[PDB]
């Protein structure tokens, strides 16, 4: 009933910075108001109750503020542990949690590079044609991916999927595949990919035609 | 929410 | 050490039913009333279900209303959630965790409300009607058009997880291997990739390894340019 919104969804900082996250409840929720911290594969830890508590083991880097409809939770000075998600929850009425805010590993702009691949001959035999769109090593994550097929826009036929991180150098990867069926492949010449990201100047089209 | 627990 | 495990997750069709548990070790189980809740990555945190120390009273979220039913046995320090007639929408993680005041213990008085901490691993339910399949693997060929990248399109398997490595685990650089999607048609697909140097086309071969272990599917995929 009573709705969370964090803002922002993936917030990126530097260790040593200064982090706010800030979290909206959509009616007075008093000061029941907590925060939690969630890694990936792992279940959220509890960090802070009654908007400005910390939880004993919490270290003091952490703190919260906030009443009635706005809170916020800050990092003072953000280390390598705290890279995560955080979720804020409302306990005023039942529970409800906020959608999280993704912390990640500040760099510099990096372009994509990309990489179009057409479909196999075996995979042809299996009815369906995958066309593979290869986004490497850019960020921030962030990016604009479209598929034209004989210059026909493709919507609803793709799928995305996005790696972590970086450990080495905070850069992503993302793959955009699209979904064709044989007869659909074999009936058209031109399958295109169209990235924008602010790395580049201009977006990024690999294409192929079918049989060259 | 009430105490769901045995103390307050 | 207050500890929460959870178990009884995996497959179910549609309809039909399944039971998680969850064991708690570390405190007195009976002193606590419990919750459980449940994630996806893209509806995020839902609470589901509260029960009382001793079970005198609960409630539920009102999606599972009718369909779940939480319990305890105080004798076996276990939780339970007893899941009838499930949905593809029930698919989730599902943690237990304990009720917790959320205000200072020694403050007495009308301003308190109660939250949950210490949850547990979790435990993975799917609700689908997929059947156990292999993956099929199809070359990312490297174009003919530096630096080049090659892959293996990892498709239609079931359940999660497919492994990936390449020439045997002697290729981990420049390796990506992406997270798996779920298809339309309730199967997987993935896809793994790599950056090699164009020059190692010529010297080198590249051979992506896929095991599927709950199909007993293990692939040999050797990925060259296309002729």
């Amino acid at each position: 009933d009573i709705q969370m919104t964090q803002s922002p969804s993936t917030l990126s900082a530097s260790v040593g910075d200064r982090v706010t996250i800030t979290c909206r409840a959509s009616q007075s929720i008093n000061g029941w108001l907590a925060w939690y911290q969630q890694k990936p594969g792992k279940a959220p830890k509890f960090l802070i109750y009654k908007a400005s508590i910390l939880e004993s083991g919490i270290p003091s880097r952490f703190s919260g503020s906030g009443s009635g409809t706005e809170f916020t939770l800050t990092i003072s000075s953000l280390q390598p542990d705290d890279f995560a998600t955080y979720y804020c929850q409302q306990y005023s009425s039942y529970w409800t949690f906020g959608q999280g805010t993704k912390v990640e590993i500040k760099r510099t702009v990096a372009a994509p590079s990309v990489f179009i691949f057409p479909p196999s001959d075996e995979q042809l035999k299996s009815g369906t044609a995958s066309v593979v769109c290869l986004l490497n090593n850019f960020y921030p994550r962030e990016a604009k991916v479209q598929w034209k097929v004989d210059n026909a826009l493709q919507s609803g036929n793709s799928q995305e999927s996005v790696t972590e991180q970086d450990s080495k150098d905070s850069t992503y990867s993302l793959s955009s595949t699209l979904t064709l069926s044989k007869a659909d492949y074999e009936k058209h010449k031109v399958y295109a990919c169209e990235v924008t990201h602010q790395g580049l100047s201009s977006p990024v089209t690999k294409s192929f035609n079918r049989g060259e | 929410n009430a105490n769901p627990n045995v103390d307050p | 050490q207050v500890q929460l495990v959870e178990s009884g997750g995996g497959v179910v069709q549609p309809g039909r039913s399944l039971r998680l548990s969850c064991e708690a070790s570390g405190f007195t189980f009976s002193n606590f009333g419990m919750h459980w809740v449940r994630q996806t990555p893209v509806k995020g945190l839902e609470w589901v279900a509260i029960i009382w120390f001793d079970g005198s009273y609960k409630y539920y979220t009102d999606s599972v209303k009718g369909r779940f039913t939480i319990s305890r046995d105080n004798s076996k320090n276990t939780l339970y959630l007893q899941m009838n007639s499930l949905r593809a929408e029930d698919t989730a993680v599902y943690y237990c965790a304990r009720a917790r005041k959320g205000q200072r213990s020694d403050y007495y008085g009308s301003e308190t409300s109660y939250t949950f901490d210490n949850w547990g691993q979790g435990t993975l339910v799917t609700v689908s009607s997929a059947s156990t399949k292999g993956p099929s693997v199809f070359p990312l060929a490297p174009s003919s058009k530096g630096t080049a990248a090659l892959g293996c399109l990892v498709k239609d398997y079931f359940p999660e997880p497919v492994t990936v490595s390449w020439n045997s685990g002697a290729l981990t650089s420049g390796v990506h291997t992406f997270p798996a999607v779920l298809q339309s048609s309730g199967l997987y697909s993935l896809s793994s990739v790599v950056t090699v140097p164009s020059s190692s086309l010529g010297t080198q071969t590249y051979i992506c390894n896929v095991n599927h272990k709950p199909s007993n599917t293990k692939v040999d995929k050797k990925v060259e340019p296309k002729s």
